Order: C-alpha cells, then sequence, then structure tokens
RNA sequence: GUUGGUCGAUUAAGACAGCAGGACGGUGGUCAUGGAAGUCGAAAUCCGCUAAGGAGUGUGUAACAACUCACCUGCCGAAU
C-alpha cells in the first residue's frame, strides 16, 4: 500500500494518481470521486497525509478524522516548528478548546481504550 | 518505558502490587494470554477491566503463598493444585462470578490466524472454492492436505479436508496460506486453565455449559420415584395417582389377554 | 414425593432403608416430618425388590 | 448416582437448592461426602431451567 | 400390595370404603389383618379425588 | 590463554546462556510533506496495562504490519 495524498475536493489528479501509482493498483479516478466528497471538511489548505484502504475493485480512503488527516492542518501554519521543545519557528500555538476536540475523534479511529486516557496523552508524539 | 534499561524493575516493591488486589477480591482466575497478541488481549480485557482490573506479572507473580498468607484463603502453590503460569500471563481479578467470566471472555473472541510452532487449539479446515491465489507452487498445499488441482489455469480447492489436527504444531507453510485464504481457524483470546472463587477449586468442568447430559439423568431418577410409586400403595401426593393405576392393570390384564366381557 | 427419593438415595449408598435412616434425611430437605410416614414407608418398601420393579412398569 | 439424587430430593419436597441450606445437607445426612466443585454445577441447572419438563419426562 | 386391593375392589360395586364396613373387611376374609395406619391413608384417598378419571386412564 | 586479587552491578523474590511465546496500545494531539505509529530523514522521553513491549537495534510494505533484538516471562537450576 502506497498511500496517497489528496486537497480537499480534488478528483483525478494527475501529479498524485500518476507517479505513486492509480489506487487500487490499477482504476486511477476511482480513489477520486470517493475521496473528494470524504474530504472536504475544513478548507482544502496545506496537503493532507490520508492513507490508503483497499476494497474488491474500489479504491477509498475515510478520512473521518483519522490522525493522520490532522497532522499539517491544525495549526494551520506552512512552515513547520522543526527542531522544537526550544525556539518554536512560527508563533501558531493551537489553542485548549481545539486540542480537545481534534484530539477526542482521533481517540475511536485509533483503536484506543481509556477515555482517562487522554489525561496522560501529548508529550512524545506531539510537542516533541 | 523511560527507564529503557535492565536496572530496577522492581521486585519486592511490585510483589506487593499482586499482593494487595489479591487481598482485595475473592476470586483469583489464572487464564493463558500467551496465547493472546498484545493488539488483541486489549480487547478482551476491556470487558473485564469495568468488573475489576487486571494485572499482569513476573516471577513474583508465581510467589502465591506470601499473597495468601496476608489475608485467608489458600490458592497458592500447595493448596491450589498447580500454578499454571505461562510466558506473558497475569492473573485477572473480576467482580463476575466463575461461571460469569467463562462467558465474557468466550462472546468478545477475536479471530487471528494460527501461529508457527504453536500446537494447533482446533481442527483447521479448509473449503472449497477458488484461492485467490493465481498459479505458482501448486505442490505447497498439497504437502499441507489442502487437495488443489489447476482448472481455469488457477488453483482451486476442489474438496473440503481436514488440513491438521488438534495437538499437532502448525506449519511455516501452513500459517501463510491460511492467513491468505482467509482462514482464521481459532479465535483467540483468554483460556481459562483455571478459576478460584469463593475457597474452592474450579475446574474446567464446572465453567463449561455442557448440561444437556445432566437433564438425562433427572429424568431417570424420577422414573424411578414413578415405578416405586405403581406397587407401595402410599397415597402421597405424587403416588396417589400412579398407585390407583396398579389396580387398574390387574383388571386390565384379564379382559386383554382373554376375550372376557364384564 | 419427599418420603420417596430420600428412600432412592439410601438404596444407591447401600446402607438399609429402616425408619432411622430415611427420618433424618427428610429433616436435611428442609420439609417438616410428619410421624406416621417415614416410618410407614420404611416398613412397607421392605422386603421389596425396588430392582426388578424400576425395570418393569409396561 | 449420589450427586443427582441429592438435589432432587429438594424439587421434590418444594424446597429450593441453594448450596449450604439444603444441597450439602441431604447427601451428608446419607452419609456420603459431597464435593464442593461438583456441587455447583449441580445447583446451576435448577436454575434458569423450568424443572416440570423434566419432572414429567420419564428415562 | 394388601392394601391396594381392599378400597379399589369398593369402587367398583359403586360402595365407599369406610373403616369397618368394606376396607377392612376384605382383608379379614382372607385372614389377613391390615395395619390401622395404612388403613387410615386409604380410606382419605377416595374422599376428595374423583376417582373416575384415575379409572379411565391406562398404563 | 591460565592464575589469584580489587572495585561496582545482577542473583534462589529463580537472575545469566539457549530454545518456545510476547516485543502492543495512549500514537502518524506532532516535523521532514510525496512521506514514515520508531523505522529514505532529524532535536527528542513519559504514561495506560504492567512483569512486559525502545515514542526504537536492525528485516521491510517508496504505506500499516508482523519479524528481529533489548526488555521480561514458560522451560531451566547456579551463578552471571
Amino acid at each position: 500500500d502506497v498511500f496517497v495524498r489528496v486537497t480537499g475536493g480534488e478528483v483525478g489528479a494527475a501529479s498524485s494518481l500518476a507517479p505513486k501509482i492509480g489506487p487500487l493498483g490499477l482504476s486511477p479516478k476511482k480513489i477520486g470521486e470517493d475521496i473528494a466528497k470524504e474530504t472536504a471538511k475544513d478548507w482544502k489548505g496545506l496537503r493532507v497525509t490520508v492513507k490508503l484502504t483497499v476494497q474488491n475493485r474500489q479504491a477509498k480512503v475515510s478520512v473521518v478524522p483519522s490522525a493522520a488527516a490532522l497532522v499539517i492542518k491544525a495549526l494551520k501554519e506552512p512552515e513547520r516548528d522543526r527542531k522544537k521543545v526550544k525556539n518554536i519557528k512560527h508563533s501558531g500555538n493551537i489553542s485548549l478548546d481545539d486540542v480537545i476536540e481534534i484530539a477526542r475523534i482521533m481517540r475511536n479511529r485509533s483503536m484506543a481504550k481509556e477515555m482517562a486516557g487522554t489525561v496522560k496523552e501529548i508529550l512524545g508524539t506531539c510537542v516533541s | 518505558m523511560a527507564i529503557k534499561r535492565t536496572k530496577a524493575e522492581k521486585k519486592v516493591a511490585y510483589d506487593k502490587k499482586l499482593c494487595q488486589l489479591l487481598d482485595e477480591y475473592t476470586k483469583v482466575l489464572i487464564a493463558v494470554a500467551d496465547n493472546v497478541g498484545s493488539n488483541q488481549l486489549q480487547e478482551i480485557r476491556k470487558g473485564l477491566r469495568g468488573d475489576s482490573i487486571v494485572l499482569m506479572g513476573k516471577n513474583t507473580l508465581i510467589r502465591r503463598c506470601i499473597k495468601v498468607h496476608a489475608d485467608n484463603t489458600g490458592n497458592k502453590e500447595f493448596l491450589e493444585l498447580m500454578p499454571l503460569l505461562v510466558g506473558n500471563v497475569g492473573l485477572i481479578f473480576t467482580k463476575g462470578d466463575l461461571k460469569e467470566v467463562r462467558e465474557e471472555v468466550a462472546k468478545y473472541k477475536v479471530g487471528a490466524p494460527a501461529r508457527v510452532g504453536l500446537v494447533a487449539p482446533v481442527d483447521v479446515v479448509v473449503p472449497p472454492g477458488n484461492t485467490g491465489l493465481d498459479p505458482s507452487q501448486t505442490s505447497f498445499f498439497q504437502v499441507l492436505n489442502i487437495p488443489t488441482k489447476i482448472n481455469k489455469g488457477t488453483v482451486e480447492i476442489i474438496t473440503p479436508v481436514e488440513l491438521i489436527k488438534k495437538g499437532d504444531k502448525v506449519g511455516s507453510s501452513e500459517s501463510a496460506l491460511l492467513a491468505k485464504l482467509g482462514i482464521r481457524p481459532f479465535s483467540y483470546g483468554l483460556v481459562i486453565t483455571n478459576v478460584y472463587d469463593s475457597g474452592s477449586v474450579f475446574s474446567p468442568e464446572v465453567l463449561d455449559l455442557t448440561e444437556d447430559d445432566l437433564m438425562e439423568k433427572f429424568a431417570s431418577g424420577v422414573s424411578m420415584v414413578a415405578s416405586v410409586s405403581l406397587a407401595i400403595s402410599y397415597p402421597t401426593i405424587a403416588a396417589a395417582p400412579h398407585m390407583f393405576l396398579n389396580g387398574y392393570k390387574n383388571v386390565l390384564a384379564v379382559a386383554v389377554e382373554t376375550e372376557y366381557s364384564y | 414425593v419427599a418420603c420417596t427419593l430420600a428412600a432412592l438415595i439410601l438404596h444407591d449408598d447401600g446402607i438399609p432403608i429402616t425408619s432411622e435412616k430415611i427420618a433424618t434425611v427428610v429433616k436435611a430437605a428442609g420439609i417438616k416430618v410428619e410421624a406416621y410416614w417415614p416410618a410407614l414407608f420404611a416398613k412397607l418398601l421392605e422386603k421389596r425388590s425396588v430392582d426388578d420393579l424400576i425395570l418393569s412398569v409396561g | 448416582m449420589k450427586f443427582i439424587a441429592a438435589y432432587l430430593l429438594a424439587y421434590l419436597s418444594g424446597n429450593a437448592s441453594p448450596s449450604a441450606e439444603d444441597l450439602t445437607s441431604i447427601l451428608e445426612s446419607v452419609g456420603c461426602e459431597i464435593d464442593n466443585e461438583k456441587m455447583e454445577l449441580m445447583l446451576s441447572q435448577v436454575k434458569g431451567k423450568d424443572i416440570t419438563e423434566l419432572l414429567a419426562a420419564g428415562r
């Protein structure tokens, strides 16, 4: 599985479905129709990481804020934080209000256990 | 964890952790988490956790004597028949009764293909139908006792047959080919080897839920009462209709064997 | 009947069906003892082959 | 058997069969030792079964 | 048994089985003494029971 | 190589070798952006369940993965 990426509402894109294979492993613009309606959520913005699931002669990703999609999008910053925990490059500090709701939807899509686990969260696979 | 190294992975301190939970709860249950993978294990554990929670333990776990000594019970090395501990196994403490816990795990088991070098927990069987594989090493199927033939240029299973018997090890080739077919022959979770609950050692015959056999014994016992009730002449509650029919047999006997009109 | 089953267990164990043995079993069940009935049944059932009777009945 | 008879007596007398009150008591009164492991299984059938169906059946 | 024969026979004639008249009398003719406690139970049985259903049924 | 020493560790609460098992979830709330739960790459470091399973040694699906070993068990019975 070779993933593939999407920006909101696109279909059939040559730059994304030709050099990265036409997903399903044949049949480009099968993924393209399904993805467009699915991943039109927040604004198209910076490119969304979507990670591919394959079905019987259909390619489709269900994006329903799966952790991977959210990653670049949430801060809304076009550069990066790079070498973090010391001197962040941008000043895009996401608020607590956005953080809790974004985190919660991941925590039903990632095989997550505890409700109380969201307290324990963060440090290594986040801020670091 | 962050203490990645060999340095302390505490002994006597974590022995006390195991001790406290044992003293708290009526039931200490030992079930084999060896069979289960970690991702799979969490799903089984989640249901059990609501009742009262589970903790997994090392060789401090087998030291059940000290745990028992702190409270008063008898589920240790001596008084329990054998500590049944296996690799990556914990002790599962639950509020749920011995019959209920058996049901809880059994209802929610998660499928997984069988694993190499482990003895197959059940028979593994192959269905008829196309394998889904392209023409390749058709020889590999035949060794395992998966019958195959080339029809339409593709490998297809001609008939169902049992690939391997219970108690026989799963091949490297066997595990791979079963997974491709989509066969997940055993469904995995915490197989319960023994349960200790409320001063009693319960073996798996208690846990099961056959019966049907025990219904037959009930009917047999009642039949012995009914037969006795006929002869005796004793107009107690059950025996009062039955005794009357004994007297009727004498009247009936002459009429049927003869042809005598009364 | 409580009395009939009380007799039946004694036969299985190989311990004789007499007034003393049958009466105590009835008490254990938690049904009250009524004076004539355990003694009367024990006397009556004595010298009967229960085994052949079980296997008959038509 | 010993075990079948113990709860059979309880049902006929009209008493319920719990562990300590009746089920253990009946077999012990005969002078046979009741096994703690086995007895719970025997008790379990009475629970959640319509026992009059079994009573009706002869074997 | 002794006891079964006496009360059953009385039913055929349509007679009740009371103590002295019929119930003991049948055994006495044979030379057999009926037990007083057992006799009481036979007398009680016919009273308050619908006898006709028992007779009708075959076994 | 073999010898006796010295200073620390770990060890009958069963360690250390070797099999056999497990080596996951919080987690791709985040950055290389085409991308990387650890993994073509980089500053980083603690929990859940814990006895365990590195926010990572490699094998690798340009993704996941399981696999390996480092971490601990079952086996093991005395040192390492």
